[PDB]
RNA sequence: UGAUAUUGAAUGUUGGUACAGCUUGUACAGGAUAGGUAGGAGCCUUGGAAACCGGAGCGCCAGCUUUGGUGGAGGCAUCGGUGGGAUACUACCCUGGCUGUAUUGACCUUCUAACCCGCCGCCCUUAUCGGGCGGGGAGACAGUGUCAGGUGGGCAGUUUGAC
RNA sequence: UAGGCCCAGGCGACUGUUUAGCAAAAACACAGGUCUCUGCGAAGCCGUAAGGCGAAGUAUAGGGGCUGACGCCUGCCCGGUGCUGGAAGGUUAAGAGGAGCGCUUAGCGUAAGCGAAGGUGCGAAUUGAAGCCCCAGUAAACGGCGGCCGUAACUAUAACGGU
RNA sequence: CUACCCAUGUCCAGGGUGAAGUUCAGGUAACACUGAAUGGAGGCCCGAACCCACGCACGUUGAAAAGUGCGGGGAUGAGGUG
C-alpha cells in the first residue's frame, strides 16, 4: 500500500495526552484509487491526493 | 369515504416550487409516512388511513414551527 | 458527531461585496419645514413651468429649483435666510431605495462524467476468485486520509500515611 | 452365581454434566416461559484489511439477558440511575472571521517624541455538531416497599385510628 | 496427555414391559368408551463386555508420582471408542 507516483507510505509516531504520556500511533497517507494509464497500459492503482492536485491525467 | 380529498392537499400549498417541497418534507415526517409527491402523498394518506383531525392538527403544528413555534 | 480533501454540473430561495440612478436636509425660522466647503449671476418662457400636492423624499404628510396628471404660462442668486448654508449650474460627496452587474457564502432541489455495487449478460477460461466490455441501481452521499469534541473498567500503568 | 423392606419430611421436576490427583451435590445443563435487538452486505462475532462464521439461512429465522417440567399465581412505586423519544431555550472543540493593539524604521524632527508603507507577533465581535442542562414513557430494566402518638389473644399476631 | 469441533469407520451377551396404529367384538346416536388379538415405541426396566468413580479397608522411603480388594452407577444413547 503506497502511492505509485510519489511513493508515500504510512509512518509511525507518538500520541501525546494532556499529561505528556506517550503511546505509539500511525499516520496514514490520503490515498485514492483511480483508473490511470501506466507504462502504456491502463490500470487502477493507489495515488495520493496531493499528486492529483495538478499535472496528471485519468 | 376519502376523509381527505386531493383539493385539500392542493389548497394546503403542496404543489411544486420550493415552499411546497418544504411543506411536504415537513408534513410527511410529522406524520411518519415519509416523503412523496402530491399524488403519492395522497395515496400514502389513503393507505395509512389517518384521520382528518390529526392531519389538520399536524398541519397547524408545522405552520407554527414555520411561523416560529 | 462536525470541519476539511477526494468532490462534479444546473437550479431556486437566499446575506453581503462594489458599480448605476434619481434623493427629505422639517430649524421654534426665509411668502416658506430651501445639505455639506463652495465659484456666484445667470439662466430658463409652445420642459400649458412660477400658485402647486403627492407619486423619486421624509410623513401626527407640512413641501421641496427633481418630479405623469387638471392644480396652467417665472423665480431663485439678489428680499429680517429665528437661519448652525441663502440653493442658476451644482466642479466633489452622504442617508429615501432596487435593479442588471462582479458576487460569495448558506440552505433547497435536480442531473451526470467522479467513487461504490457479496446485481445481470458476454470474454479472457475448462473457474461463484479477479478484471474487460455492455446493461442496471445508487450517487457527489457513502468509503478512506488529517484535525476536533463526546462517550468509553472494553483494555492498560499505577496510588491507597504514620503513631 | 442372583433385590433387605417399610413410614415420615427438606431440596431438586425428570435421563444427563462437573473440580484428571481431598468436594458428585441442593451446584451446571436441560424441555418450557419471558424481555430485548435484527429487513439482509441483517444484528453479533474473529481479523488492522482483504476473507469469513452467522447461512449456501430470511422475523414461525438469528443473537443476547433472566427464569427453569406440570397446577394455582406474579401485588404497589417512574422521585433516583439505565434505555427509548422530543422541542423552546442555555452551555460547549477543531475550523472560518478577522476589529484592534504591540515590536522594527522612511520621514518630521527640536530638544520628546510623533510617526507613512512593509515585515513580524498578539488576536476582538460574528459563526460553529453531537453530548450535557430540560421534558415524557418504561419495572419477569438497575432498584424500593417508612417514623411518631393513641388502640385487639395465643412465641405483644398490634390487627385498628390520628400526625 | 486433556477441552471442544470437523471427516470417515466400528462396538453394545441375554431377558423383560407392551405406546401409536390396525383388526375384531360389545358399546353408544355412530361417536365417548370397554374388552380381546395383532403391532413393537421408549433420552423405559434387570443385567455381562465396555465406560465411570459412591462407601470402606489396605498402601503412604508403595506392586503404583493416584493403585488394589469387596461392594456401587450407566449400560440404544445429550452413548463408548479407532
Ligand atoms: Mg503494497
Ligand atoms: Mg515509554
Ligand atoms: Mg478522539
Ligand atoms: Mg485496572
Ligand atoms: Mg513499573
Ligand atoms: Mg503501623
Ligand atoms: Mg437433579
Ligand atoms: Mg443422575
Ligand atoms: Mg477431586
Ligand atoms: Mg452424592
Ligand atoms: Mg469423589
Ligand atoms: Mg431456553
Ligand atoms: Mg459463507
Ligand atoms: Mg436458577
Ligand atoms: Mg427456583
Ligand atoms: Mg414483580
Ligand atoms: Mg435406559
Ligand atoms: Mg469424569
Ligand atoms: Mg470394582
Ligand atoms: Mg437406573
Amino acid at each position: 500500500r503506497k502511492c505509485v507516483i510519489t511513493g508515500k507510505k504510512t509512518t509511525a509516531g507518538n500520541n501525546r495526552s494532556h499529561a505528556m504520556n506517550a503511546s505509539k500511533r500511525t499516520w496514514g497517507a490520503n490515498l485514492q484509487k483511480v483508473r490511470i494509464l501506466v507504462n502504456g497500459k491502463p490500470k487502477k492503482v493507489y495515488v495520493s491526493a496531493r499528486a492529483l492536485k495538478s499535472g496528471k491525467v485519468e | 369515504e376519502e376523509e381527505i380529498t386531493f383539493a385539500e392537499l392542493i389548497e394546503a400549498g403542496l404543489v411544486g416550487g420550493e415552499m411546497a417541497r418544504r411543506r411536504r418534507q415537513r408534513l410527511g415526517e410529522e406524520l411518519k409516512i415519509g416523503y412523496a409527491n402530491g399524488r403519492q402523498f395522497h395515496k400514502r394518506l389513503k393507505v395509512f388511513r389517518i384521520s382528518r383531525d390529526a392531519f389538520y392538527a399536524a398541519l397547524a403544528q408545522v405552520m407554527r414551527e414555520e411561523a416560529g413555534d
